[PDB]
């Protein structure tokens, strides 16, 4: 035996792979990639104005009733001309199982809003706007959650500070709470913490 | 190339939303004056409300101007219901803040800041 | 398996339609509860008799930090930051020089205790012993300025609680 | 605990249970505060021999996902996710409250 | 081994003393300055350096697992001590 | 025949084989109007004619329920209700045509 | 003209004389290596990066032999890994228990590549080696007993400052790198020593114990002291 | 669809202080390599760094303060393209360095035992 290696499952791993091709057959139009992690777990990647239509499908078709939505978040990539990207966690009662589906916006471009198929949607994509700036389509209400009333910005952005622009505190001229600049009594300390040396070499990528 | 609109396929559409957003925060000065029992005059805080449309003047991208009206909305929706405090309504004026410099010979006198 | 909490029905016979109806009628279940509230009443309470008396700790507790010693006098701390790479909250502030006789010593050692989050990384990571939290507790201050303490201070609550420290490290270093 | 036997009977009266079996204060029942010093284990990988660590590695047996189906790059029976769900039994031990 | 400043105030193991013209000085008004009488240099002097008749030896700054790593010293050099740097520990040849 | 379907909102129904029956037979009759190539149509007609063969072949309810292994009949019911909209919807939307776009060079691309 | 080899099967076009840790690097897998720098002589002592090509029974060093034509280097294989796990095990058993005081901490080529290419576990159970320490200058400090007797120190001083007054006394374990004399190894280009060691055998006197790799902040400016812009 | 030819600009939306747009130069370049180790893994990448501003010592503890924001932001991207697109729609300035690789070299052991050359090595 190999006591402090994670044993892994090649029947389920047989099942999501199934699955995958199933839909990406089902859904020619939007569906661009499907992959299974090796820790079984299927990903549907998607064109970004498929998700209504895919995840209806997902959601009402007998052989994946998908009728429950785990999450709903978003990922910030600088790099990408698509930055951010926004995942799907979709739990399935009637087969027991889970499924992801990824579609990629940028900043200026929106995305349909799934409260009509799911309705926890509404305030995943509350929060999506409000920490990303991702804007949502048909939304029946549309605005922060998170972030304080007059917050200027969207914090989960890469490109966002730590500790923001803005800080309050309470002025006894004015008798009232104000906000200024930020400036910090002993600045963040940034570690500089990788290794030089390669760790995995199965993900190394070609020299290009 | 053929980007997805958001709101407007053009720039006069894009104009017309703001001009009505506009409107809707000019007729809204009395009413958050009178509500948060502020200390300012309403000609004051219709003159901040020019400012602060004022400032994207600049814009000549139709999606960008249809972000700011729906941002402009939500915040004449805060400002309505009461949402917001006399707080933040007076965090428009930064009556607290010192006034910065801005000529290269006070800035030099200061210390290091561009 | 799976069990149901609230699925069951009621008895119709005339004797238990009888017994409902005097339960509404007379108070029966609210009675029962009077007598439990009554039975506690004549129970004895649980309070400890603060600050008289203290409810129980254990060696592993985290209370106050300290900066420990050898039993010759020197300090076990060199300067290795360890600590403070590992500190979550960047509480410890650490800076060191060759020392007179060229020892790796600290010349600052500040940890600021109202961003500390007392979770007891640094003294897992101290490959000396240097940096403890030790069994303190009741070190409530009036002003926040004495709530960051510094290099001096850590090594007088080192020396103050250095007996009941030494005790507790026995006690439980076989489980580290 | 220290109660009288009248106090006692008439608290067992009120609730209608023996609260001296099940005291919910504690009285010497419980550990020492001292104990005698432990010993522990050491583990599966602590050999001197036939132990390499490329052949316990966990980490570097992680690999990229595989991809299925990408656009890029007989009838088939419809599949589901996995099959379906059992039907849950009622409890032998109590199947109702 | 503390030692006061021109201006009374007490000089820590580091060194540290407000100057005169210093107005951060304010502070101990009416308060105290929190200094630590026992310096660990006087105290790691003041201890004695044992004698070994073996090239290397080593030293884990006792109580084993309650020390610090343990490492191994060369006592080669005639002309001084061997010093464990983890606990300024000296030790020697017998000489002559 | 039975009191509770132990689900709140899910009423019993007393005609389960007919309302099966008719529904099975409605889905079928949209899925006609999607182009036979679609695998949509293919996998779906398959398995709504297993099911439907299964609803004219067990007469007894408890058993029908047992190989048709969809929890309870008012489930079965639901979920084939369900598919009856996603029918309508798809034949709107039209999956089956060919990708609408690819994405852009390096969008899946991780780590990066 | 260009020869044909593989690395992991991976075809790669190199000159005659390119060696399979050069090949390595051309498809982008740099092969461990403790005693080899580019810019000095070959020395191929320290063992570390021994390599297996797809026939040859015995493992290589990468760092020192040519490629010829049709080889496969199998970079990740089982012989490459156990004879890493094997060399860095020398390394640590002979090594001193130092990195809390050692200035080298974060930035530590043993400790890298032992995290990332030995074991992690501990076999030997002796009784360790220490070697006295040696006096080159105010610059430069030495605490040899943490030397890996890698001689990038002595290559670096004839070949590069033109100065050969470092080399390997005695032999066997109890070979030391030094002078044999009390004699200062003073240089215009002596710092150059604190970057190649790649343990803390020789570190910087000014810098000694001031801080640690990770907390240090990295601008990239030019020098000012003379007229070559470094 | 609609048709504009804009560069993009997202300055307006970005929420950051006119002063931290407009004053500010970002650095798009490739880490250079530790000397102190010989790894290369960590100039795969580029980053994209802001200007050092003021630090001062704080009159109570002596600590390190700040009034930048931007101090500790590091952003990391695949290409030089890549990230002056970013830079350009934040609408930063910048200043690109072109990457350093180390030249290809003549690495020959039996070079250091020549019969004529200076190559030959005094010492192994
Ligand atoms: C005043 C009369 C004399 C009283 C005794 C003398 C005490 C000194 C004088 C009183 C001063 C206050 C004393 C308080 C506590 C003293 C310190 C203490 O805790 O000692 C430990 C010791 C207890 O020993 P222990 O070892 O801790 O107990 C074992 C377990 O821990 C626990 O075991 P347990 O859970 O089984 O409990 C044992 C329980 C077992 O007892 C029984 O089973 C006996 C039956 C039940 C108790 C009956 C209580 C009275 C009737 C019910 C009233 C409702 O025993 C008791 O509870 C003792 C009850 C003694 C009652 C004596 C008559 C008092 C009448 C008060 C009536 C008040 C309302 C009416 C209006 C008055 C107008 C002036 O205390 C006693 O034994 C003394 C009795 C404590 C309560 C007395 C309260 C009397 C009234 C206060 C004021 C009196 C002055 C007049 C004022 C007029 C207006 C200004
Ligand atoms: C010879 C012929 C004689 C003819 C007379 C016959 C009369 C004798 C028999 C009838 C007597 C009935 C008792 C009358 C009081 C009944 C009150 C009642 O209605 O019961 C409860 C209502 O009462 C309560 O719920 C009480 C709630 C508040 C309880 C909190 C405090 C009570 C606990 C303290 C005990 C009080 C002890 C009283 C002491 C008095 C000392 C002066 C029913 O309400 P529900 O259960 O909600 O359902 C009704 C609709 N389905
Ligand atoms: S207990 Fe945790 S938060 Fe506190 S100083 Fe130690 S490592 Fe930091
Ligand atoms: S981990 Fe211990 S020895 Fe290292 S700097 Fe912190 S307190 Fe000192
Ligand atoms: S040279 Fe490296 S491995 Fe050796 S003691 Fe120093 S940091 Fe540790
Ligand atoms: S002192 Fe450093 S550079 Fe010289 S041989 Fe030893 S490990 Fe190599
Ligand atoms: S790097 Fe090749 S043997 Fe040292
Ligand atoms: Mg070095
Ligand atoms: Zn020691």
């Amino acid at each position: 035996t190999r006591p402090t290696i994670r044993p892994r499952n090649d029947v389920v791993h047989k099942q999501l792979s199934a699955f995958g091709q199933y839909v990406a057959e089902i859904l020619p139009k939007y569906v661009q990639q499907v992959q299974v992690s090796c820790f079984n777990e299927l990903e549907i990647f998607i064109h970004p104005d498929g998700v209504i239509p895919v995840l209806t499908f997902l959601r009402d078709h007998t052989n994946a009733q998908f009728k429950s939505l785990a999450d709903l978040t978003a990922v910030d990539v600088p790099t990408r001309q698509n930055r951010f990207e926004i995942v799907y966690n979709l739990l399935s009662l009637r087969f027991n199982s889970r499924i992801r589906v990824k579609t990629y916006t940028d900043e200026l471009t929106p995305i349909e809003s799934s409260v009509t198929v799911y309705k926890a949607a509404n305030w995943y994509e509350r929060e999506i706007w409000d920490m990303f700036g991702v804007f949502f389509a048909n939304h029946p209400d549309l605005r922060r959650i998170l972030t304080d009333y007059g917050f200027e910005g969207h914090p989960f952005r890469k490109d966002f500070p730590l500790s923001g622009y803005v800080e309050l505190r309470y002025d006894d001229e004015v008798k009232r709470v104000v906000a200024e600049p930020v400036e910090l009594a002993q600045e963040f300390r940034k570690f500089d913490l990788n290794s030089p040396w390669e760790a995995f070499p199965a993900y190394r990528q070609p020299p290009e | 190339t053929s980007v997805k609109p958001i709101f407007s396929r053009d720039m006069n559409e894009a104009k017309r939303r703001v001009r009505e957003l506009y409107r809707a925060w000019y007729r809204e000065v009395p009413n958050t004056v009178h509500l948060f029992q502020l200390d300012i005059s309403v000609k004051q805080g219709r003159d901040k409300v020019r400012e602060m449309f004022m400032k994207n003047a600049h814009v000549t991208d139709p999606r960008v101007v249809d972000l700011l009206v729906i941002k402009g909305k939500m915040e004449l929706e805060e400002t309505i219901n009461v949402w917001k405090q006399r707080t933040h309504i007076m965090r428009f004026f930064h009556e607290t803040e010192a006034p910065r410099p801005t000529d290269f010979l006070s800035k030099f006198y200061v210390g290091h800041d561009p | 398996t799976y069990k149901f909490v609230n699925m069951r029905e009621p008895s119709m016979d005339m004797k238990s339609v009888t017994d409902r109806a005097a339960q509404t009628l007379l108070w029966t279940e609210l009675v029962r509860g009077l007598g439990m509230t009554l039975s506690y009443l004549f129970r004895e309470p649980a309070t400890i008799n603060y600050p008289f008396e203290k409810g129980p700790l254990s060696p592993r507790f985290r209370g106050e930090h300290a900066l420990r010693r050898y039993p010759s006098g020197e300090e076990r701390c060199i300067a290795c930051k360890l600590c403070e790479a590992v500190c979550p909250a960047q509480a410890i502030t650490i800076e060191a020089e060759p020392r007179a006789d060229g020892s790796r010593r600290t010349t600052r050692y500040d940890i600021d205790m109202t961003k500390c989050i007392y979770c007891g990384f640094c003294q897992e990571a101290c490959p000396v012993d240097a940096i403890v939290e030790g069994p303190n507790f009741e070190f409530s201050t009036e002003t926040h300025e004495e709530l960051l303490y510094n290099k001096e201070k850590l090594l007088n609550n080192g020396d103050k609680w250095e007996a009941e420290i030494a005790a507790n490290i026995q006690a439980d270093y076989l489980y580290r | 605990a220290s109660a009288t036997r009248v106090i006692q009977l008439l608290r067992n009266w009120a609730s209608g249970r023996d609260l001296q079996a099940k005291l919910q204060l504690r009285y010497q029942e419980i550990s020492k505060r001292t104990q005698p010093p432990p010993k522990l284990p050491v583990g599966p990988s602590h050999k001197l021999s036939n132990n390499y660590y490329c052949t316990r590695d966990g980490r570097r047996e992680a690999m990229p996902p595989s991809i299925v189906m990408s656009s890029q790059k007989t009838e088939k029976k419809a599949v589901t996710p996995a099959p379906p769900i059992k039907r849950w039994e009622l409890s032998k031990d109590q199947p109702y409250l | 081994g503390v030692r006061t400043s021109p201006t009374g105030e007490k000089v820590t193991h580091t060194g540290q003393a407000y100057d005169d013209g210093d107005y951060r000085r304010v502070r101990f008004s009416d308060r105290q300055k929190e200094v630590n009488e026992n310096f660990a240099i006087d105290l790691i002097a003041e201890q004695p350096v044992s004698e070994v008749g073996s090239r290397v030896i080593s030293c884990d700054g006792g109580g084993g697992a309650l020390g610090h790593p343990r490492v191994y010293i060369n006592l080669d050099k005639e002309t001084k001590t061997g010093t464990c740097g983890y606990c300024g520990l000296q030790f020697r040849q017998p000489h002559h | 025949l039975k009191k509770t379907t132990g689900l709140v909102g899910l009423a019993v129904c007393e005609t389960p084989h007919e309302r099966l029956k008719i529904l099975y037979t409605k889905i079928l009759d949209v899925l006609g109007q999607i182009p036979k190539n679609a695998a949509y149509r293919k996998y779906t007609e398959q398995i709504t004619n297993e099911k439907l063969g299964m609803v004219k072949a067990e007469p007894d309810v408890k058993k029908l329920e047992e190989q048709l292994q969809g929890g309870q009949i008012e489930e079965v019911i639901l979920q084939a209700e369900n598919e009856l909209s996603l029918a309508r919807k798809m034949l709107r939307w039209k999956p089956w045509e060919p990708l609408v776009e690819e994405p852009p060079a390096n969008q899946w691309k991780w780590p990066i | 003209n260009l020869i044909e080899v593989f690395v992991d099967g991976q075809s790669v076009m190199v000159e005659p004389g390119t060696t399979v840790l050069q090949a390595c690097e051309k498809v982008g897998m740099q092969i461990p290596r403790f005693c080899y720098h580019e810019r000095l002589s070959v020395a191929g002592n320290c063992r570390m990066c021994l390599v297996e090509i797809e026939k040859a029974p015995k493992v290589v060093a990468a760092c020192a032999m040519p490629v010829m034509k049709g080889w496969n280097i199998l970079t990740n294989s089982e012989k490459s890994k156990k004879a890493r796990e094997g060399v860095m095990e020398f390394l640590l058993a002979n090594h001193p228990l130092d990195c809390p005081i050692c200035d080298q901490g974060g930035e530590c080529d043993l400790q890298d590549q032992s995290m990332m290419f030995g074991s992690d576990r501990s076999r030997f159970l002796e009784g360790k080696r220490a070697v006295e320490d040696k006096n080159i200058g105010p610059l430069v400090k030495t605490i040899m007993t943490r030397c890996i007797q890698c001689t990038r120190c002595i290559r670096f001083a004839s070949e590069i400052a033109g100065v050969d007054d470092l080399g390997t006394t005695g032999r066997g374990n109890d070979m030391q790198v030094g002078t044999y004399i009390e004699k200062m190894f003073m240089s215009e280009l002596s710092g150059n020593i604190i970057d190649i060691c790649p343990v803390g055998a020789l570190t910087s006197k000014p810098y000694a114990f001031t801080a640690r790799p990770w907390e240090t902040r990295k601008t990239e400016s030019i020098d000012v002291m003379d007229a070559v812009g470094s | 669809l609609i048709a504009v030819d804009e560069k993009l600009d997202i300055t307006t939306l970005t929420g950051v202080p006119e002063e931290h747009i407009k004053t500010r130069k970002v650095r798009i370049f490739v880490p250079a390599r530790n000397n102190m180790q010989s790894g290369v893994n960590n100039t795969k990448k580029w980053k994209m760094e802001f200007d050092t501003r003021e630090r001062w010592e704080n009159p109570l503890m002596g600590w390190s303060s700040t009034a930048d924001p931007l101090s500790n932001l590091v952003l990391t991207f695949s290409t030089k393209e890549d990230a002056v697109a970013f830079a350009e729609k934040n609408g930063w300035s910048f200043d690109v360095e072109e990457r350093k690789v180390p030249k290809p070299k003549s690495k020959s052991y039996g070079a250091n035992f020549s019969w004529n050359k200076r190559t030959r090595v005094s010492t192994k």
